[PDB]
């Protein structure tokens, strides 16, 4: 007959808490809009969103 | 004028493990989607 597998009887839920926020919204929504040919680039790392 | 006797070996092979091999396991693993679309396909696997 076919093949089978053990169904699993858990969950393992492993997760970094007590984390800053990334800040998106402060970053899209500034009073200081350039241009395409001196576009500007922010690195969001270790943060929640 | 004198002789002996001596001793030689031979192996000739006869059997050979037999492979079995399930084609829809091996193909798609436990999901859904996988076996959905190879349901889609045919008799390959009976073949096999
Ligand atoms: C909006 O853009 C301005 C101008 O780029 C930001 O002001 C600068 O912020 C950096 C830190 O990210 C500082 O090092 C500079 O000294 C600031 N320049 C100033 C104050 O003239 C500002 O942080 C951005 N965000 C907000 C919410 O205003």
């Amino acid at each position: 007959l076919s093949g089978f597998t053990v169904k699993p009887v858990a969950t393992v839920y492993r997760r970094i808490p007590n984390l800053p926020d990334c800040d998106i919204d402060n970053w899209l929504n500034n009073v200081s809009v350039p241009s395409p040919l001196n576009w500007e680039r922010r690195i969001f790392s270790n943060c929640n969103f | 004028t004198n002789f002996t006797i001596a001793g030689h070996e031979e192996f000739i092979q006869t059997s050979s493990p037999k492979v079995t091999i399930d084609c829809s396991a091996f193909v798609c693993s436990n999901y859904a989607a996988c076996h959905d679309l190879l349901s889609e396909y045919g008799t390959f696997c009976d073949n096999i």
